[PDB]
């Protein structure tokens, strides 16, 4: 039913080159599809990357991008890739791989099938896990939260009791510090009753560092 | 190849309409009938709401009507719901086998209630300062419209050096966010008062306060 997962490291140095894989499921890569990149840097608008037409293997990119980079399809694995060399800051942006409609005359204009996107940062600096510090508690309600700390770099997943304690959970965007590290914070209210008899586990994640951590946030 | 240009800005009531603009030239969406429209929610892939200038996708709302006139392509939106306040990005054939994309529409839908922010600061945990470091966090949340300063105060004197703030971000519920951030030297920390995070909705103040014990 055409699903397509975006794959790929979140982190390049500058220099290098940044590499992305679609897989690509349902139908097959050899297909008449524009088979199309797209990116986005956080907080900016939708640039047009380019295609590859699955029947041809014929790929075109953007004039300013027409020097670095190639969009190709691997016919083995169902995939199609985009290989952008001499990676800068400037190519720091969410990737979305996606699907042209079919048969459709500039395809690659009329995108209705998309990835969800994956977030590739552009940095010299290294990959860094963050420390987690509980944050405990002092009306009939009380707060308490995780302080993920110093981090490199995005993303993060924050989830309480293993997504067993929804209600009352505000987990808040990061921090960019001058140092160049992320921080952020999750804070969750509760009955004040509930303390010292309720389990409270603040889970952290951060994949680019393999770092897991379930912190026990208690009172006094 | 000049770019699509669109407003930044949008805004209309509910129930009403709304027109959005895209420009281009004589080559591009003058000369061809493949001008698309794309919806996109913060932090969601965008989806595609208008192509071939008219046409409607599966599964799109007919409120969503494409159009164009001379080098200038048109998306109205009627019947305005919250639901729709999003980015709208057009975009269209480029000869040279490439797509061109506009900058974006922010729309905003008018009449959504003003709200307070709910501010919480926490001190330095235990487990920090013994890792010989202190933070303060001011956690700023529910807020509308999302316009926010903060301010700190040792005891009751300013203080800016050691202050990261984020930008205000949008909730699940249309209310914005925000979080600032205090680092200390534990000798601050335990050398005052009280530290204060003071917080200044459109015009109120919100403050909370924490103290060394």
């Amino acid at each position: 039913q055409v699903q397509l997962q975006e794959s790929g490291p979140g982190l390049v140095k500058p220099s290098e080159t940044l590499s992305l894989t679609c897989a690509v499921s349902g139908v097959s890569i050899n297909d008449g599809y524009d088979w199309t990149w797209i990116r986005q840097t956080p907080g900016k608008g939708l640039e047009w990357i380019g295609y590859v037409f699955g029947r041809s293997g014929n790929f075109n990119l953007n004039p300013s991008l027409r020097n670095r980079g190639i969009i190709s399809k691997d016919t083995c694995k169902n995939q199609f890739s985009l290989n952008l060399n001499s990676a800068t800051a400037a190519d720091t942006a969410v990737y979305f791989c996606a699907r042209g409609m079919e048969g459709l005359f500039a395809a690659y204009n009329s995108l209705d099938v998309w990835g969800r996107g994956l977030l590739v940062t552009v940095s010299g600096a290294s990959t860094k896990g963050p420390s987690v510090f509980p944050l405990a508690p002092s009306g009939g309600t009380a707060a308490l939260g995780c302080l993920v700390k110093d981090y490199f770099p995005e993303p993060v997943t924050v989830s309480w009791n293993s997504g067993a304690l929804t209600s009352g959970v505000h987990t808040f965007p990061a921090v960019l510090q001058s140092s160049g590290l992320y921080s952020l914070s999750s804070v969750v209210t509760v009955p004040s009753s509930s303390l010292g008899t309720q389990t409270y586990i603040c889970n952290v994640n951060h994949k680019p560092s393999n770092t897991k951590v379930d912190k026990r946030v208690e009172p006094k | 190849q000049a770019a699509l240009t669109q407003p930044p800005s949008v805004s209309g009531s509910p129930g009403q309409s709304v027109i959005i603009s895209c420009t281009g030239t004589s080559s591009d969406i003058g000369q061809y009938n493949s001008v698309s429209w794309y919806q996109q929610h913060p932090d969601k892939a965008p989806k595609l709401v208008i192509y071939g200038v008219t046409s409607r996708p599966s599964g799109v709302s007919d409120r969503f009507s494409g159009s164009k006139y001379g080098d200038t392509a048109s998306l109205t939106i009627s019947g305005l719901q919250a639901e729709d306040e999003a980015d709208y990005y057009c975009s269209s054939h480029a000869d040279e086998n490439m797509a061109l994309f506009g900058g974006g529409t922010r729309l905003t839908v008018l009449g959504q209630p003003k709200g307070a922010p709910s501010v919480t600061l926490f001190p330095p945990s235990s487990e920090e300062l013994q890792a010989n470091k202190a933070t303060l966090v001011c956690l700023i949340s529910d807020f509308y419209p999302g316009a926010v300063t903060v301010a700190w105060k040792a005891d009751s004197s300013p203080v800016k050096a050691g202050v990261e703030t984020t930008t205000p971000s949008k909730q699940s519920n249309n209310k914005y966010a925000a979080s600032s951030y205090l680092s200390l030297t534990p000798e601050q920390w335990k050398s005052h008062r009280s530290y204060s995070c003071q917080v200044t909705h459109e015009g109120s103040t919100v403050e909370k306060t924490v103290a060394p014990t």
